[PDB]
């Protein structure tokens, strides 16, 4: 009678369409996703450091916007801007906005250090009604609005030393009122100058006086500057006016910290990467749920699905 | 596949092997049954392991990036921001299609050629006392009980113990 | 005598030699060039909406040069400048240039709404001899050029709001007058002071009085400045002489609208892909006539032939 | 090839051959005539149109994009507009020419195979009736006239009836 | 690899042979030798030369570019420039360890096949006077002395001298 | 007795690990190094011509910084900038520092024509004891600092045509006196005007007066502008006061020069490839030696070895 010997291999009534070079629908015993297309919806807040902004722009907790009070000090390795955020301190701008932002969500901190500068002849703590704090017209935290003392203003000269072993952040800005009469009102002349320089940089503003329209009844506005000073550097403010002067320096750190717009909320949970629709898992190398990304994240592709065969040619009986 | 054997010479595949990915069906005085193979299998296994080694848990770490969605109109520089993103995203998700297409080009004929190996193998310890039914199968010339389709699967099978009695069925 | 049975393959005497991982010239039966290295040398007006500047700088069109009066409230897919174009109005130039250009061609229209703004105490319609249209003295169409009345200028303080559902682009500039004298004869006083402003932005702008180089016979300069009024905010020109006035808004749209800076004619055809040396067929992958295209075209590399291979190796006999 | 038949063992190719890619040529009795396989060539053409379908008419949509010539200097911001667009066609190159280099090797080795397949087909079907003669040719044992040669091209031929007289003219 | 020669079918390679990639070793009444092969050899040879011409030698001039230190902290044009180098050398990272992973599979592969390639050209020439012995060693039977065994490396080897002799000690 | 013929191949005792798509250590017989992973630790001097900067910024061999003077007129294809490179003049900065250095490096060359401006009424040849040129008072070779005349600064309006068929590079500048009394001491007026324009560009810079920290006992500043005049172009310069007049132009080419950062000491050697860590060999495609590259050079990649397998697999006995 003999025997027959037959060589064969293993299939599944269940099979996985793949993609390959010469066919773009091929069935397999098995297949993987390589591509990452949901989040949990929610930002895990570990391991990374998570710091809800809330209500508040990381430029304004910078500044002393009431409301970001609770902000001081505050370190983080991601900081969660809300789109519900909103400025509620007197009507401000800054000059290239996005490059102070960028620097100081890269920095990772806001530790501040108070520093007495020699404002002798002026008057300090200039306040407002458009920036509340405690049922009171008060200022930012951080800025210190000068103004005129017995009618007459003193052309300011006034230095500060970097004797530290890191680099100092100075925010200050300068004020451009609304009319010429505003100016005569504050700062008692109509000309101010405003000269911030170091052994490395100088700046100079001229205030422009002007109407814009009101915010909070305010047609003024204030526009915000940086310094950096180095070690052994020194710091040098030469103004006849409408100076917002600092109350001290920020710390400037570098390391991992960045900043991610978001409205998904914090959960207690743990996952390497973090975009601005939730933590996603990284187990896969791609991923199309979004382009902005923090962590140790699968890259961004804008395929929905890339299946990897695990398995050979499913040929069922 | 690029060897001819699954989905070629082999006409289906077995569902009822769960237990490997290649193996022996056999036909003899004491019944038909049903074997995997070990060597073949854990090779096709461990190519693709291989593989998955490469592609799974290997992400990279990034921190602050640029900007990639914008409110307001700016101009120069948001144009390149943008135009950078892109051409980025292009680019990887070129890397990664074409990733899959030629991975799951090469599953495909690196599982087709354990298959064919597996064959050869089986058919050159035969020599003489077997022949090619063209199907996968072998059609054997000799008496080969329960304990002969054991030696050729475990590979300690004499062909010369059985020769005469194949050559002689053979040439009638 | 038997039978002998020949197992072979076939072969063409007209092959093509591609390249390969381990060979780089083989030869096959049939291949398929993927480079596309050809145009036809005309831009197909089908079936994007091509738009020929002629003469006219899309900036030109925009301020109202008298040339490009034609090109008032056009729209385009495709804005195609021609390298012969010429101003020929009011000397003028415009900071980020690129900028403004960049954002009027991605916008994709001209299209221009008058507005009454309150211009009660000065001279409107300022002209000039450098921009003649119909054989007269004139100006940009768009922009209103104010002096004095009666020897004197009011300082300006209008308002226009956006009650509109879209964003304004509003085009406005500042008078560079070529002597002291000139900025007297013209808005009677030295110190020309420019605030436009909204909710949302502040632009500052001082004349600098000086002479350049005469075009027209002109030593004085216009510098042009945008300002984009989003729904709900509102519009406030506040200056004391030297403002080129806007007269209204454009619509600022966002779609698949671009330009192109080509010397290629227009032609009756259709194409998907345009080029500035022409339109070039799509079918191809990769393509090396231009690394600027516009629409669905083939990628640009720096190679002039890759061969696919469509066929089997040849071997003749 | 990787699979040694076309340009192989096969020493050339058939000008004559134009209806098909792989096919047979005999002698027999009744003369020596030539027929295209017509599974093996639909193979290897639906394969090269798998990848024509991939790359032919599949271009991307791009509109407003970055500035790629300019007439003056300006610095950094147009270093970086000229830097990133010849980063990007560098890049765009090497993905061209590698995936066309990749592909038509993998092209000669596909239709390489075909024709190794298609070779083993027929040398299963014949069993002991035949023996290889080394370049693609196989010795017949038989008389075997047109009838016969169309079972063999058309995998209806049946070993068994011609496995007596082929044994016998193979072992004088 | 994938043709189950090298690695496979034959159990090791032969540290002893320093004049060829390929090669025969023999065993008749006269002793026994070593030999390489020739087209062998320079088939595999050739094709990774073909490799190494395509990337050896070939590097890209590139003159005035993009800073990419940077001392002190400036903001968003710094930061682009920043990540278009981090892009791109990400993908060129990924274009240099795909490509080498990618290669040296198809050597290993294409080197496999040219062994294959000698083991069938020799199974060939031998027709029925000799026998697979499964390791890569043919069992030739009938008298080969080293003149016969040089027929066989030169491709002058004619079956047909020897066929009566070998088919009778084949079936005894 | 028969026949025995083997097939085989060849192994080697030493083989080499590389990596495969489906295995990351396997042996083969013979492999090559793809990634350059080293440098000679030297910059050799050929094909390329290297200028050695020492002790000198490219742009304080430009201004003419006296430590420089050696480096005037000079040509080079690769300026090499040595980290112990220090300023020894006037103290300066330039606005968009980084894109002049970029603009002077790709044009490869400081060659410069002094030119004769009508400086009629004022004081040439100011100098200042910061800069030091042979044990004595002195300047910036390339720049004219204009003081008062008998205690008037007349507002000059001075013209230069460029008749060449190349391109002119101007370099001048504005002083940013320290006080109100130097502004007098120095131009004899508190009010300072700068507007230097062409045909196709036109730039206004007003002093900012203030006290910055003292470099060589100097609190005053230098901010240094360019501008590039086309051929039929014409230079004027129109300025009453703090104006740093150009004392002529430079040559701007377009070629392959550039600039390095580097401490690594030049060579007497050839290589096409050159790295801040100095030149490295160019046989292999990738090098992971550094990003910053000059010449025909491997590609940068982040892995420190990917060998090329050249041989088959290693099975040894
Ligand atoms: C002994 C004697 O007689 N001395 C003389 C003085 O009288 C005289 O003082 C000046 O007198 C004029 C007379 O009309 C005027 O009252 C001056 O005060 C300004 O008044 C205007 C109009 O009411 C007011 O503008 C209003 O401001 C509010 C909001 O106000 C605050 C806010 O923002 O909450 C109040 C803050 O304290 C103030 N900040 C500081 C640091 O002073 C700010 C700031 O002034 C503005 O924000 C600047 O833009 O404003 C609301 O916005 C209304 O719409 C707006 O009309 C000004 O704010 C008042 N200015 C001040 C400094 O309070 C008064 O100084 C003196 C000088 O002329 O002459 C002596 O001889
Ligand atoms: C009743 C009485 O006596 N009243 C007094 C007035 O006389 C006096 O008026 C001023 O008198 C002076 C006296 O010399 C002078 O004439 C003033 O007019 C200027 O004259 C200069 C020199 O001719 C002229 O400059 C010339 O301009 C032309 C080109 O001209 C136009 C143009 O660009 O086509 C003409 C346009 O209308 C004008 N645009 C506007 C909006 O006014 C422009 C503009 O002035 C310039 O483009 C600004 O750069 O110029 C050519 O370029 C020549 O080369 C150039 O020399 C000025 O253009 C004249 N200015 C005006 C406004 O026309 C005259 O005003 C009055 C004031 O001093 O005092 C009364 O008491
Ligand atoms: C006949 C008669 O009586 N005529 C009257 C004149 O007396 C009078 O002249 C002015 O008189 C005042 C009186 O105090 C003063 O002396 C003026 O001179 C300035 O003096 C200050 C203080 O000493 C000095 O500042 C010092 O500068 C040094 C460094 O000096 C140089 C340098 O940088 O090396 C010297 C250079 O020549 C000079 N460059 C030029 C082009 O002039 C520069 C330049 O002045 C600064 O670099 C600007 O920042 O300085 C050091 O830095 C010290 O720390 C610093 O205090 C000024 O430099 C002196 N100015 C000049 C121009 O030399 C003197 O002019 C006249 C005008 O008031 O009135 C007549 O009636
Ligand atoms: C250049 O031109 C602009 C034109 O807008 C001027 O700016 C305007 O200035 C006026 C004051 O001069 C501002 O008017 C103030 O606005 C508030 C309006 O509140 C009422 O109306 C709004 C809707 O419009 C309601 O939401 C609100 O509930 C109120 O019904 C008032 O708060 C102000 O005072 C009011 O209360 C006081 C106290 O009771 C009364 O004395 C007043 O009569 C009034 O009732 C005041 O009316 C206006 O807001 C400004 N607009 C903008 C856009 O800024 C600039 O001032 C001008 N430049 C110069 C130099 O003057
Ligand atoms: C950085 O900070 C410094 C100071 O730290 C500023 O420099 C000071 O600013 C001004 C510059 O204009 C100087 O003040 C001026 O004083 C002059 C009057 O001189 C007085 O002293 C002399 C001494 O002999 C007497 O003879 C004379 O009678 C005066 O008593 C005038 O130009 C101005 O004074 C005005 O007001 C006074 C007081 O009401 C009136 O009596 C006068 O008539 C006049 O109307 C002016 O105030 C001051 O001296 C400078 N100091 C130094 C050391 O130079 C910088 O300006 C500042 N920089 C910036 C950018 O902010
Ligand atoms: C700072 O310095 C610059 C120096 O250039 C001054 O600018 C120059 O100003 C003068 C007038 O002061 C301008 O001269 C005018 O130019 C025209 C020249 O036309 C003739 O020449 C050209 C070739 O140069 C030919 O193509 C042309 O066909 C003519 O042959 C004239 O049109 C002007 O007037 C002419 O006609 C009138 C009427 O007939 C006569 O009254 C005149 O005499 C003359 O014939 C006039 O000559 C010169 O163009 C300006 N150059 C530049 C580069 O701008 C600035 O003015 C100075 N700053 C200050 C504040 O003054
Ligand atoms: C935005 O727009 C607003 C207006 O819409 C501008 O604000 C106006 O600008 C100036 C600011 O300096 C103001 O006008 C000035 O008036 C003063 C004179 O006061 C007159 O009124 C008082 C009322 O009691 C009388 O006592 C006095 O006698 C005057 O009649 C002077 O500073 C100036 O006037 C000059 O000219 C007049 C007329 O010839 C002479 O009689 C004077 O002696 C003097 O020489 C000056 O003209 C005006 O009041 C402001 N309005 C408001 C509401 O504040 C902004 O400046 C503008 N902003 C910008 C950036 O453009
Ligand atoms: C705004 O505020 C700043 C504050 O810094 C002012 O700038 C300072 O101005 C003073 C002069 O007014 C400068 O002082 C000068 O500094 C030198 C110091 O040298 C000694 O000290 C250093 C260490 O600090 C040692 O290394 C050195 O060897 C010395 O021991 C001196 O060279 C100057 O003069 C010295 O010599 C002369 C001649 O013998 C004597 O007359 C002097 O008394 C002194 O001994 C002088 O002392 C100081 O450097 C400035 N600092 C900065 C940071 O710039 C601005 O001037 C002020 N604004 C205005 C308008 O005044
Ligand atoms: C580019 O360069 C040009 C010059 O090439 C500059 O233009 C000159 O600058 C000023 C502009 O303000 C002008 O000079 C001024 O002169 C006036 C006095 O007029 C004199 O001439 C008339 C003629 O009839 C006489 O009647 C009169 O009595 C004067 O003699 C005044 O405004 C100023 O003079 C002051 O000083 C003098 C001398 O001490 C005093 O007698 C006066 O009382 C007064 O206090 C002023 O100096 C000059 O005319 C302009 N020239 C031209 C051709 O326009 C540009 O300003 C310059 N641009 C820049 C940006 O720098």
């Amino acid at each position: 009678p003999g025997a027959t010997l037959c060589l064969g291999h293993h299939a599944v009534p269940n099979g996985t369409i793949v993609k390959t070079i010469t066919n773009d629908r091929i069935e397999v015993t098995n297949a993987t996703e390589l591509v990452q297309n949901s989040s949990i919806g929610e930002i895990c807040d570990s391991p990374h450091q998570i710091l809800d902004g809330e209500n508040c722009t990381l430029i304004d907790a910078l500044l002393g916007d009431p409301q970001c009070d609770g902000f001081q000090n505050k370190k983080w390795d991601l900081f969660v801007e809300r789109s519900k955020a909103y400025s509620n301190c007197y009507p401000y701008d800054v000059p290239d906005y996005a490059s102070l932002r960028s620097l100081v969500a890269s920095s990772g901190t806001l530790e501040f250090k108070n520093e007495s500068f020699n404002w002798t002849g002026v008057t300090q703590n200039g306040k407002s009604s458009a920036c509340i704090r405690r049922s009171s017209s008060s200022f930012f935290s951080r800025l210190n609005w000068l103004t005129h003392l017995n009618y007459t203003y003193p052309a300011l000269n006034v230095t500060m030393p970097n004797k530290e072993q890191f680099d100092k952040l100075y925010i200050w800005g300068v004020h451009h009122p609304g009319t010429d009469k505003d100016q005569i009102f504050l700062y008692a002349q109509s000309s101010g100058r405003i000269t911030v320089s170091t052994k490395r940089s100088q700046q100079a503003v001229i205030p422009n006086i002007g109407s814009r329209p009101r915010i909070r009844d305010i047609p003024s506005r204030i526009s915000i500057y940086w310094t950096i000073v180095k070690p052994g550097d020194i710091l040098l403010i030469n103004s006849t006016g409408n100076l917002i002067a600092p109350r001290g320096y920020f710390k400037i750190r570098s390391g991992k910290s960045s900043i991610m717009r978001s409205d998904a909320p914090i959960g207690k949970c743990k996952s390497e990467c973090i975009t601005p629709n939730g933590s996603i898992p990284n187990d896969k190398p791609f991923q199309n749920v979004n382009r902005i990304t923090y962590g140790a994240c699968p890259r961004y592709v804008k395929h929905s699905t890339l299946k990897l065969a695990t398995g050979m040619r499913n040929v069922p009986e | 596949g690029i060897f001819g054997a699954i989905a070629g010479f082999i006409e289906n595949g077995w569902e009822g092997m769960v237990d490997g990915w290649y193996g022996f069906r056999h036909q003899n005085s004491e019944g038909r049954g049903q074997a995997a193979d070990l060597k073949s299998t854990q090779a096709a296994i461990d190519q693709i392991n291989g593989k998955l080694n490469r592609l799974i848990g290997k992400t990279n770490e990034k921190f602050h990036q640029i900007e990639k969605e914008f409110s307001e109109v700016e101009g120069r520089v948001q144009d390149l921001e943008k135009y950078v993103e892109d051409t980025k995203i292009d680019l990887w998700s070129y890397n990664a299609e074409l990733l899959v297409a030629l991975e799951n080009q090469h599953t495909i004929d690196l599982t087709d050629s354990e298959m064919n190996k597996l064959f050869e193998k089986t058919k050159k310890q035969l020599r003489e006392n077997a022949e090619d039914m063209g199907n996968g199968c072998f059609k054997i010339y000799h008496k080969c009980d329960n304990a002969c389709i054991e030696s050729i699967r475990n590979e300690t099978y004499d062909h010369n113990v059985y020769r005469d009695e194949a050559l002689n069925n053979r040439f009638q």
